[PDB]
């Protein structure tokens, strides 16, 4: 039915890359003593199975990336309450507490949003010390040791809403990442077997998933 | 030495023995001196 | 003839900072080091090579690989298999640069298993390559096909391909040299029934930094 | 050899030679072999 | 391809005396004379042919060498074996000037022995060409591998060797033609046990002079 030939800048590699999902949900439960009142979050892509097996086709990948934090309430209703979105580089020290020093050292850039605004949007350079991330790594840092590389640490973030004396919130951050300027070198092909793990290939041997599903006989092409 | 690097292949009906044999001479640059007579 | 991978013929380090430096040894290093041959049978299950672990330990590459901690060095790998005109089958010779393997049964692999040092250990599962990577779609690295009714010979040029221009050859290693067999072998009752697979590898363009000792 | 009994005369000797192998084997047969040379000053090697 | 003993391309007698003369016959005579095909064993142990013995009382170097009294030629020698590619072996075909068949057991050899005829004799030990001279140093003569799996023929193109320019063809034999098996025959059972030894000889530039009857 189809006469023409589609478009070509849909299957590119900054493309394939391009749009804005989900990567990571935390919750603060402020509210006593017996609760925290903050919540941090590792930087990492390799968190949902679907930006997983899209980044594991390729061993190189080079991009920035820009975030962006909505932030509900347990219900809905947002009173406006200041909130702050810290960001801590990889090699500098996480808070411990609501009330830690480490909020108020001005080397860790955070951000001043309340609830009623428009989410906190901001932009992270390439973080690491190589020119390409690794997510495949065959050696050693010096059974659990291998295959891991400190290359590809970014930093974390610790929500926290900014006041004096314990605000009843619970509140739910969702992140949302968009990867921009996207180079991949090494191409690799395509995970059949379920995860197992989150840093490592295991595939549970014991059963191997089949690449196509069955049909009755190899003479007939209907399946 | 002669070392063996892979093992002898053969298909079926042929035989898997065989031999080699070796040989040897001097080159340009070999020379002799002093005389003596041989010892048989 | 030739599988020229990723089309570069592997040059020298243009340029870099922190040398001026590193030594480039002569041919001293890169002759030609022909590994064991493997006996490729009815149930045999494929091999896999690291690189450069396969020649650490052995001759000049061994005494410059262990007391230099920079490393940067591209390959020539000549596979080949001496099969008579009664026997048939397939390999696949694929280099695969980071082959991590994975680890099994739901446990993670030892030392022996990920760098099996010059004799190069055998697939568990080759139909996933030992990483949950279907051999389906294994043609994307640098590849080419040992047909006993063909061809007999293999020959693949890797350069160096890397994030970082110089590693260290002891702990981390490049890629991995697989060669599977496919199809399997058959023969007619009398003839051989193993048929060795020799590996002949040639370093190119080697460069070291910074000596020990 | 020829050149080793031209050579019981003679007394001293000094020069090149080179060693020629053939083989007497099927035309179907297929194999490989290994042929190193050690220096005069080291013993046979006692692996390949 | 083709083996010149002593690199001559023989020629006729230059000015020598007592010939003003002699008669140069044409291709009436030098023609391709083939011998008979001995037999090539497991248990054969080598012939030898004796020149210009081979060709007396045979066509029309028959009639002339029996009846003249001078003679000088050089001759043409082709020997070729018919083996299949599952047959192994190897042959020397060398050819030795002024052959002398010692006699053994510490006791002269008899005239068939040193004088055989177109059935050219066997050797009774090879390994000492029955002259008390080893094999091993036999090729200084002008020789040619015969080995089954690379070529079948060998050509030898032999001229006059004689401190005398002019002999008589009857009593004295010039060269022989040696064939040896070094590497004996070995087959899989079903193949053909005999594999033949074919001989063809073409005289270049034959003289006689002197005629009788």
């Amino acid at each position: 039915c189809v006469v023409n030939r589609n478009g070509v800048l849909e299957t590119t590699i900054n493309h394939f890359f391009s749009r804005s999902g989900l990567v990571g949900v935390v919750n603060l439960t402020d509210g006593g003593t017996d609760t925290t009142g903050y919540a941090t979050w590792d930087i990492d892509i390799m968190g949902f199975v679907q930006l997983r097996r899209k980044c594991e086709m390729f061993t190189y990948m080079r991009f920035n990336a820009e975030f962006t934090f909505v932030t509900t309430t347990e219900n809905g209703g947002a009173r406006p309450y200041m909130l702050q979105y810290m960001y801590v580089p990889p090699g500098a020290p996480k808070p411990t507490g609501r009330d830690a020093f480490q909020w108020q050292t001005a080397t860790n850039p955070s951000v001043f949003v309340k609830l009623t605004d428009p989410p906190a949007q901001v932009s992270v350079p390439f973080m690491s010390p190589a020119s390409a991330y690794q997510w495949f790594y065959d050696g050693y840092p010096t059974n659990t040791t291998y295959g891991l590389c400190p290359n590809n640490m970014m930093g974390t973030f610790a929500v926290r809403v900014v006041s004096r004396e314990a605000s009843q919130l619970k509140l739910q951050t969702r992140v949302y990442m968009k990867l921009k300027h996207v180079r991949a070198w090494v191409p690799r092909p395509i995970r059949s077997q379920p995860y197992l793990l989150k840093n490592f290939p295991n595939y549970d041997s014991s059963k191997i998933t089949n690449s196509a599903r069955d049909r009755s006989s190899i003479k007939q092409a209907n399946m | 030495t002669l070392w063996y690097q892979t093992n002898y292949v053969v298909p079926p009906e042929t035989p898997g023995e065989a031999y080699i044999i070796a040989m040897g001479a001097a080159q340009d640059n070999f020379t002799l001196k002093i005389c003596k007579d041989t010892d048989e | 003839n030739i599988v020229l991978a990723y089309g570069e013929w592997p040059e020298y380090c243009p340029d870099t900072d922190a040398t001026a430096k590193p030594t480039r040894p002569d041919v001293s290093v890169n002759r030609f080091y022909t590994l064991d041959s493997k006996m490729w049978q009815e149930n045999s299950t494929g091999w896999y090579w690291k690189f450069p672990d396969v020649l650490n330990k052995t001759g000049v590459f061994g005494q410059n690989a262990q007391f230099h901690y920079l490393y940067r060095s591209g390959f020539c790998l000549h596979v080949q298999c001496n099969a008579s005109k009664f026997h048939q089958g397939a390999l696949l010779v694929a280099v695969i640069p980071e082959f991590v393997i994975a680890g099994r049964g739901s446990p993670h692999p030892g030392f022996t298993t990920t760098f099996p040092g010059t004799t190069g250990a055998t697939f568990y599962d080759p139909y996933v390559l030992d990483s949950g990577v279907p051999l389906s779609q294994a043609l994307i690295y640098p590849h080419q096909w040992i047909n006993l009714r063909t061809n007999n010979c293999a020959t693949v040029i890797v350069p160096y391909i890397n994030a970082v221009p110089f590693d260290s050859a002891i702990n981390h290693s490049n890629f991995g040299l697989i060669v599977i067999p496919v199809s399997p072998l058959k023969y007619s009752s009398g003839a051989t029934t193993a048929i060795p697979i020799t590996i002949t590898i040639a370093p190119l363009n080697s460069e070291f930094g910074g000596l020990r000792q | 050899t020829l050149v080793g009994q031209i050579c019981r005369y003679y007394t001293q000797w000094s020069g090149s030679l080179k060693v020629t192998f053939m083989f007497t084997g099927s035309f179907m047969a297929t194999g490989k072999m290994l042929v190193a040379y050690s220096p005069p000053g080291s013993a046979q090697p006692a692996n390949r």
